[PDB]
RNA sequence: GAGGUAAAGCGAAUGAUUAGAAGUCUUGGGCUUAACUUAUUCUCAAACUUUAAAUAUGUAAGAAGUCCUUGUUGCUUAAUUGAACGUGGACAAUUGAAUGAAGAGCUUUUAGUGGGCCAUUUUUGGUAAGCAGAACUGGCGAUGCGGGAUGA
RNA sequence: CCUAAGGGGGACUCAUGGAGAACAGAAAUCUCCAGUAGAACAAAAGGGUAAAAGUCCCCUUGAUUUUGAUUUUCAGUGUGAA
RNA sequence: GGUUGCGGCCAUAUCUAGCAGAAAGCACCGUUCCCCGUUCGAUCAACCGUAGUUAAGCUGCUAAGAGCAAUACCGAGUAGUGUAGUGGGAGACCAUACGCGAAACUAUUGUGCUGCAAUCU
């Protein structure tokens, strides 16, 4: 009675969108505001803070663009944070606080800008811009890429810009999307973001709980009951994770239990491979034949 | 009423191809354009800004100031019995490297190069380009190939 | 009313057909372009003799109607109404102007009539009809020649009927099981697509 | 693999949405809310007409109708205490090709709530969508992707569940 | 490099359009007609189009070039990065396609003119016109001479 | 013609069709699916635009100051506009 | 080789209908004290990685698949066209000479390639 939709000229006259827009990853509006240089900047790039939340991992990432694709500068994930003293809670926004200190501690120190611009030595939750230093090179400037995730006050995106300006590299931001901002009074209460920095919240909601709910706090927080951690040195396990992260920030790839060949040769055996033409043309004379 | 704007006559030319409409690749504000470059002009309809006038589509020129977004071309145009110095503001979206420069001067390298190997051989070599020439004798063999003779056909009709 | 076809016998200007720019334009005197055993279905009417323009050239729409009608009449008195299948092939989509119907100022026409440009060896009439018929179906198309400007030659195909085939490879084809009716006209067999819908489609179908 | 018996196969509610469309606005509509907000314990929302019809009395922008959505539990609830109006027998014709059913109450006293005069009585439409786990995926921001057929919620299978979940009829 | 005219296309979008056939009417009436849907069919577009010429058109084919080394700045870079302009060094007449070149470049000053017309080809209005209006070129005007008997 | 129909940011996706829901029916409101834009973008027409240039929301005055360069029409004068 | 993050080109990558998927990743998935946003913790925010699942997403494969791309003793040196004649023809138009040269059609083949970082049976 009405039209069939999908005929071969809507097809035909169909433009596909980009690659990566139709995967629901790229937004090239932003992008090419983030990207684009001044064109008499002539090749000095611009370096994006790249930071992608998964279930499981925060992935902080600092990248240049190029024609050929992107290239990364240097990377820091959250699954490296139990080298550095934090296991559980990988995905916080005091975690995602770490990686942003350790990924900017890496970058300054494979830039050589280590003993300059060492960043927020004691964390107060303040809001602070790295601010160069006269006579010397510039800090570090990096922009914040937080791809499809929405702008929220409280966001961990933002946990992940903290933790990078404190870690010295120069971020251009504001703090009315920090945790604590109060946006009647427009001013920042840093007792609260510093809360949030080591894990207030999270301890908080371990006492909270504790005393009320004490199944929910058995599932909840097991890994803390089985490693003995209790609420009042939670904040400790960040405080000690900061300091290491500042002492030792190198990357050290975990070690491969198998080579690239053996991993190769392992994955090629789940892989189905293309039929022939003949092959094909074949099934199809069959196919002709059992219909006579 | 005759009409003489701006954009007069440019439906065709000021259109988006077929299925390339929407979004800018953002390879086109990755290139880098410096003085002295030789640039084709080639409006994009998608965007207004920074467009130049219909009659430098399709005109290559020298770059010659370099903005935030933009460039300076210098286009030669003629006007009655001389030409003129025209200086287009273009953003970079309208514009594209000439691909002649990278032709000439890799001829230039080849020459360069082969000219040292020639004095390492310590032989000459003629470096001038030379127009295609009437091709040299040839015998043909006609083993497997001996002559088939061709006629005219008589005439018909086919529908 | 009419001026003589002699002022609108070229093609001089460029199609002006009915758009959203001409708007009061009326209507051709053809509109019935079938006429005959229409609904005859392939295999009945193997010969089709065609008129073919000779001319680049402008026909009227009651040229086009005139012929028709001669062309009608006679074979269907002569032969029966159901004999045949007589198709006209051109279609008059441009629209002439008059000017008359001061002087040379604002001197551009209003509608006027409505003509099918036709080119060289373009077919202006199409006749299916058995073989039999066909000294008939000639008279008929050489009698609506009458009604055109112009030379027109009366050409016997080489196809069957209406098809694009010739009548040896239509045998083929249809031999073949490879040609299945669809009314008055055909559908041939693809080997592209669904192998099961164009097996389905031609039962009959012989593969090699 | 592809398993039909599969955990995360399961039908269930994802939402009921309590429709009154009042043709009119000021103290009916209102009254309407005042119905939805006891009925449900959440703020309804107001629908203005999209265009103007004279014959039904309705103007562009005019706020016509109230509606509220309802999850979880209270959706159950609700659906459960509107069935009981419906007497536990719905049409074959009540439900969606894409899975989703709906019926209407026509008085709301019928549900099991006091009746006030001043108030009146409204009548009330009922609509559940139904759906599996997994429709996350055609909602979120980022990634945004379709749900595969064998997933879909369907006809058959939702007149199935209900049969099943509620004791009830559908009535080919 | 650019182009969207000729051609082409319409079982490709838009718009126009001839004919049957098979289904659905569940939201048309009296087996029936008419609607739609599906796969087909005939014919079209200066102000339609996926495609797309020929002719015409932009740029380049070096010494003011290419490569190597390292100076200036208040611009720019996280920078010791660049941008621009440079010092110093190497590559010599096949110095980097053809053909031609009573040489190239530059300046001042002033006359007449600012009714045009014709031919081929492209082309608009008009039934057409030794009609009216455009495009490119060549002519007449401004030009005699041989031919078209005669004739811008 | 417009204090937004200007500027910035954010969120959302349009025309239309199908299948469903008391009054409710061809047209009210609700829901899902399809939907390359077949919608909308002040006003002619053409071009352009889909995580937007469209719809809705939040904040605003870059519709501000200074005087040069350039493009179009062009005599490479003015005006308008960019 | 698989996977993720960020990409380049932007369908050989899209679309429809099926099937398979080890490891890790990704994902769905659980909860609402806290920052935050809603008619609705569905989306958005936060928390746990604890209770579960590859069902879906995602990836690959299948189809005389639609579409798309490429190629060509396919059509066709056809249509068109630059240049020429005191060529033909009443004309409409056409042929010839020196050049350039399509589109549809037909057939065949293919159905993402790839850069940086990290990770994995
Ligand atoms: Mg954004
Ligand atoms: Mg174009
Ligand atoms: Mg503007
Ligand atoms: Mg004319
Ligand atoms: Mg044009
Ligand atoms: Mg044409
Ligand atoms: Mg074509
Ligand atoms: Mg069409
Ligand atoms: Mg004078
Ligand atoms: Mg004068
Ligand atoms: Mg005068
Ligand atoms: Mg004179
Ligand atoms: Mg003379
Ligand atoms: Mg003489
Ligand atoms: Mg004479
Ligand atoms: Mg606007
Ligand atoms: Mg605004
Ligand atoms: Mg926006
Ligand atoms: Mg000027
Ligand atoms: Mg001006």
């Amino acid at each position: 009675m009405q039209k069939e939709f999908r005929t071969s000229a809507y097809h035909s006259r169909f433009q596909t969108p980009f690659r990566r827009r139709q995967e629901g990853k790229t937004d090239y509006y932003q992008r090419k505001r983030l990207v684009t240089q001044h064109k008499a900047k002539y090749n000095s790039p611009k370096y994006r803070l790249v930071v992608r939340f998964t279930n499981k991992d925060i992935i902080a990432q600092i990248v240049s663009a190029h024609i050929t694709g992107d290239v990364v500068f240097t990377a820091a994930y959250a699954h490296e944070l139990p080298r550095y003293g934090i296991k559980y809670g990988l995905t916080n926004w005091s975690a995602a606080y770490a990686v942003g200190l350790l990924v900017a501690r890496r970058a300054l120190q494979k830039l050589g800008l280590d003993e300059t611009y060492t960043g927020v030595e004691e964390v107060e939750g303040e809001f602070e811009l790295t601010e160069a230093v006269e006579d010397g090179p510039r800090p570090f400037k990096v922009f914040l890429d937080i791809g499809l995730q929405r702008t929220t006050t409280g966001a961990r995106v933002f946990g992940v810009l903290k933790g990078a300006s404190d870690g010295g590299l120069y971020v251009p931001h504001s703090p009315n999307r920090f945790p604590g901002w109060d946006i009647e009074a427009e001013e920042l209460d840093a007792e609260l973001l510093r809360k949030y920095i080591f894990g207030g919240h999270v301890a908080e909601y371990m006492e909270e709980l504790l005393d009320d709910d004490e199944e929910k706090y058995k599932s909840i927080f097991k890994n803390y009951i089985e490693e003995e951690i209790e609420s009042e040195d939670v904040e400790e396990i960040y405080a000690n994770a900061h300091e290491a992260i500042r002492a030792d920030p190198s990357f050290k790839p975990t070690e491969k239990k198998f080579t690239k060949e053996q991993y190769k040769a392992e994955s090629k055996k789940y892989r189905q491979q293309k039929l022939t033409r003949a092959e094909r043309q074949a099934k199809v004379a069959k196919k002709i034949a059992e219909f006579k | 009423g005759k009409s003489r704007g701006y954009r007069s006559g440019t439906r065709y030319a000021f259109q988006r191809d077929f299925k390339k409409h929407g979004a800018i690749p953002l390879s086109t504000y990755l290139k880098v354009y410096k003085v002295g470059d030789i640039v084709d002009i080639k409006a994009n309809g998608s965007i207004q800004k920074g467009m130049p006038h219909k009659y430098y589509h399709g005109k290559t020129g020298i770059v010659y100031n370099v903005t935030k977004s933009s460039v300076g071309v210098i286009i030669n145009k003629v006007v009655g019995n001389r030409y003129i110095e025209k200086r287009v503001n273009l953003r970079v979206e309208h514009v594209k490297h000439s691909a002649c420069r990278q032709e000439f001067l890799n001829r230039v390298k080849s020459n360069a190069a082969k000219k040292r190997e020639a004095k390492a051989n310590g032989e000459t070599v003629y470096l001038k380009r030379q127009a295609a020439k009437p091709r040299g004798s040839r015998i043909i063999s006609t083993e497997g190939n001996i002559p088939q003779t061709l006629a005219p056909v008589a005439y018909e009709t086919f529908i | 009313a009419r001026r003589p076809a002699r002022c609108y016998r070229y093609c001089k200007n460029k199609p002006y057909p009915k758009s959203r720019y001409n708007r009061a334009v009326p209507d051709a005197k053809i509109r019935i372009y079938d006429l005959g055993r229409k609904k005859a279905t392939v295999d009945e009417f193997p010969l089709c003799i065609h008129l073919v323009s000779n001319e680049l050239e402008q026909l009227s729409s009651e040229a086009l109607e005139a012929a028709r009608i001669c062309a009608n009449k006679y074979i269907t008195k002569v032969s029966g109404r159901d004999s045949f299948h007589l198709r006209v092939r051109v279609h008059p989509f441009h629209v002439l102007r008059i000017n008359k119907m001061q002087g040379m100022r604002g001197a551009w026409g209003k509608p006027h009539g409505l003509a099918a440009r036709v080119s060289i060896g373009q077919i202006i009439m199409s006749a299916r009809t058995k073989d039999s018929n066909k000294d008939v179906v000639i008279e008929g198309l050489r009698r609506a020649r009458y009604k055109f400007p112009g030379q027109q030659k009366i050409i016997i195909s080489k196809k069957w009927g209406f098809t694009p085939l010739n009548r040896d490879e239509y045998i083929a084809k249809k031999t073949n099981g490879e040609v299945i009716d669809d009314g008055a006209y055909v559908k041939f067999l693809s080997r592209k697509g669904n192998l099961e819908a164009n097996l389905q489609q031609f039962p009959n179908y012989q593969y090699s | 693999s592809d398993k039909s018996q599969n955990v995360m196969r399961e039908l269930r509610i994802e939402k009921l949405v309590l429709n009154i469309c009042v043709g009119e606005s000021g103290d009916r509509l209102t009254r309407a809310a005042k119905v939805l907000e006891q009925l449900s314990g959440q703020t309804p929302v107001q629908s203005k007409a999209r265009y103007t019809v004279r014959t039904f009395g309705i103007r562009r922008n005019e706020k016509i109708a109230v509606h509220v959505t309802v999850r979880g539990p209270k959706a159950e609830e609700i659906l459960e205490r509107g069935l009981k109006v419906k007497e536990y027998q719905l049409r074959s014709k009540n439900f969606s090709a894409t899975g989703n059913f709906g019926f209407g109450i026509d008085e709301h006293i019928d549900l099991g709530i006091k009746y006030d005069p001043s108030i009146g009585i409204y009548g009330m439409d009922f609509y559940v969508v139904m759906g599996r786990a997994g429709a996350r995926v055609t909602r979120r921001k980022r990634a945004r992707s379709t749900i595969g057929n064998s997933h879909k919620t369907n006809k058959e299978d939702t007149i199935q569940w209900f049969k099943t979940r509620y004791d009830a009829e559908v009535l080919d």
